[PDB]
């Protein structure tokens, strides 16, 4: 499988953003994310368009995907100093409760 | 009476007989886990909501609660979130060994006051998940009407033979749906505790020991407790020519003697069913329906 | 049993006038040489639905109404009473008759005939019954009874509790709209059960089942103070009355037990006092280090009875 | 209310005729008298629930266009007997009768 990930910046102070997340290769899907020296930490989550998001971005983050495309997307608005970190989208494994496929992701700074 | 004091030696007889122990057994009372009082915490508060309103031998009672999530793993939460359904997941996998002794299973959730609902009544259906492949992917279990903004509750349902799948293919655990009722052609305002935010969700499995697994219907007949023939025709037995139809029904009726220890002893009837019978005064018909009126099965007691 | 049998058909006698409130059995009756098959078919129906359902407002007899389904003539100015669509039907009833006895109704059945479909596509589906109502921005549908149908299966009768639905409909004429025998289906696959009577001595009915008037006239701890049948408390602390130490929770509970002596001539042959309900106890012990959460069923004795 | 029907005449057996009828402020549907014989109704729309008379069972169809309130008849398939004046009918306000009629066109198969 294959997942490639794009979108993300720097963004004004309560500024919006879009990141991308698709699977070029053969569904829970979900984004994680790790600020420098903080563990990492799952933001958003899809699947069964059911969706699963963390208490720092809910009612601001949300989760979407592209069945057709096969893309799934993270609008981040209404950002904040304490999002700043590496976005990685993963996926589920074929048959476990797993995520195994991750990307390299995209960083993302708001001042 | 001193009948009472029967009554203790029979009751101690009874509970050593469900538990299938020749003898009673021990800790100390001092400090019992917190965890060990859940399981007795969410049973007794169950029978206590049924109160409200093979099976002779004791069941033991497991408790497994909703799987705890750390966000800092590769695991996929256990709750799912939709403005008409919500999404969850237990791992039962603990007990795929002792899945040939589970005789009754409850998923058990607290649903929490929601005091801004906007529909005060609503109707919750819970369905099973399913793994489809092409054009069903969910199985309807139980429904329940709620009171959206009402204090808060436990809920539970019977999802036996749904938990029973999961204990045989892992890869069908796919968890429970409480779905909103669509008339088929509104959001979901009832809030549950661990879904919506010691109220985690979790199922109550009740299993049956296989050493307390050994390993009166028409009566066999007997001159014990034991159900009797009785059949009456109206115009043989009673004299009565006012009854058009039925012509005669078996009233049968309980007699016999039952052993002394429970208490005291008495032949006696359990489950009565109604009888339809079409009579007549006048010209004017009368098809009316008389409660307990044949005897099925006896018991003692 | 010689001298038991003897008692129980005099008992019965009894028992018999009893609920039906006549001091004597009647006279002027009829003979069967004619009887209406209409009435027949009145028996048929209670008969043929208690059969089923065996899968002091209650000890006197019930008098059993059935209101057929309208017949419908298309040379006159009448709104049939049956409306299709491949999801759904629809069926209403015309009960102004009772309207004058609703101050006595105490149950109602729709019983429909299901038909058999040997060529369905799904063997197997789950119908809805809704009961229509006059609606803007308000529903226009309320959820009574479901029920999993064989559309492949021998044909058979199916009954709903409408109760609630007939007491609209004896009150507010206007709201009689009828019934809707919908697919369940998960949220907003045609019907594939076929109905006698909607689809086409099988014709759709009500069953109302009255309590008369006349018939109004006339154990829980009540249990003041009393010595016959009557439900008496008795609470076991397992230290104190069993020395028991090994059971850590419930430290007691109230078993109690029933006794008494009950009147011969009794809802139900000799009576003796017995228990009618009991509820399971749940309790905790402990073998080794190991601990038992457990449940004992008929436990508690809540109520006595007489039989 | 007023009722306007249109979309009748001859037709050769087994052909086809849609019917119209236009409404004026529910349940409609269509009757039908044929020479010598009284009325039956043929097809009624109400709950876009129908009924459909025994003897047009899998040829007639009704429907109606909320938007400009007419009911339609699609009469496919026509038969030597089905001639005769069609009567498009609503509903009373609120009682169970039909009250309101039209005069209605005429249909011929030969
Ligand atoms: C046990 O149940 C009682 C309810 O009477 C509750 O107050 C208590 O917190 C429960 N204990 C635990 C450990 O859940
Ligand atoms: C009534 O029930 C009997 C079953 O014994 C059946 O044969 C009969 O057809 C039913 N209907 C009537 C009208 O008798």
């Amino acid at each position: 499988v294959q997942l490639q990930e794009s979108g993300g910046g720097l963004v004004q102070a309560g500024g919006s953003l879009r990141l991308s997340c698709a699977a070029s290769g053969t569904n829970i899907m979900g984004w994680y994310r790790q600020a420098p020296g903080k563990e990492r930490e799952l933001v958003a989550g899809i699947g069964y368009s059911s969706t699963y998001y963390a208490d720092s971005v809910k009612s601001r983050f949300t989760i979407s995907r592209d069945n057709a495309k096969n893309t799934v997307y993270l609008q981040m608005n209404s950002l904040k100093p304490e999002d700043t970190a590496v976005y990685y989208c993963a996926a589920q494994n074929r048959d476990g409760w797993y995520f195994y496929y991750w990307g390299q992701g995209t960083q993302v700074t708001v001042s | 009476d001193q009948f009472m004091r029967k009554r203790i030696e029979a009751i101690r007889g009874q509970i050593l007989s469900k538990l299938k122990l020749t003898s009673p057994p021990y800790p100390e009372p001092e400090e019992v886990p917190p965890e060990v009082i859940s399981i007795y915490n969410s049973t007794r508060d169950l029978l206590q909501e049924k109160a409200s309103r093979e099976e002779y031998y004791a069941k033991e009672v497991y408790k497994i609660d909703m799987p705890p999530f750390f966000p800092s793993e590769n695991a996929i939460p256990p709750t799912f979130y939709r403005p008409y359904f919500r999404i969850v997941r237990f791992d039962v996998s603990a007990m795929e060994k002792r899945a040939s002794n589970l005789v009754k299973a409850e998923f058990r959730v607290f649903r929490l006051q929601n005091p801004k609902a906007r529909v005060p009544e609503q109707r919750i259906e819970l369905y099973q998940i399913l793994k489809s492949k092409d054009l069903p992917t969910q199985r309807y279990i139980d429904s329940k009407v709620v009171k959206t903004r009402a204090e808060g509750e436990w809920l539970s349902f019977d999802v036996t033979d749904a938990v029973h799948e999961w204990l045989h293919h892992k890869d069908r655990n796919l968890g429970f749906k409480i779905s909103l009722h669509c008339p088929c052609c509104e959001e979901l305002e009832a809030r549950f505790a661990g879904i919506d935010g010691g109220k985690t969700p979790h199922l109550l499995l009740m299993l049956l020991p296989s050493y307390r697994l050994e390993s009166l219907d028409a009566c066999n007949v007997q001159d014990n407790c034991c159900l009797r023939p009785l059949y009456i025709d109206f115009k043989r037995d009673l004299g009565w020519k006012w009854i058009h139809e039925p012509k005669g029904y078996n009233a049968n009726f309980c007699a016999g003697a039952c052993p002394y220890l429970s208490a005291s002893p008495c032949c006696v009837s359990q489950d009565l069913e109604p009888l339809t019978i079409l009579y007549y005064i006048g010209k004017t018909p009368k098809i009316e329906q008389l409660s307990n009126m044949i005897v099925k099965s006896c018991k003692c007691s």
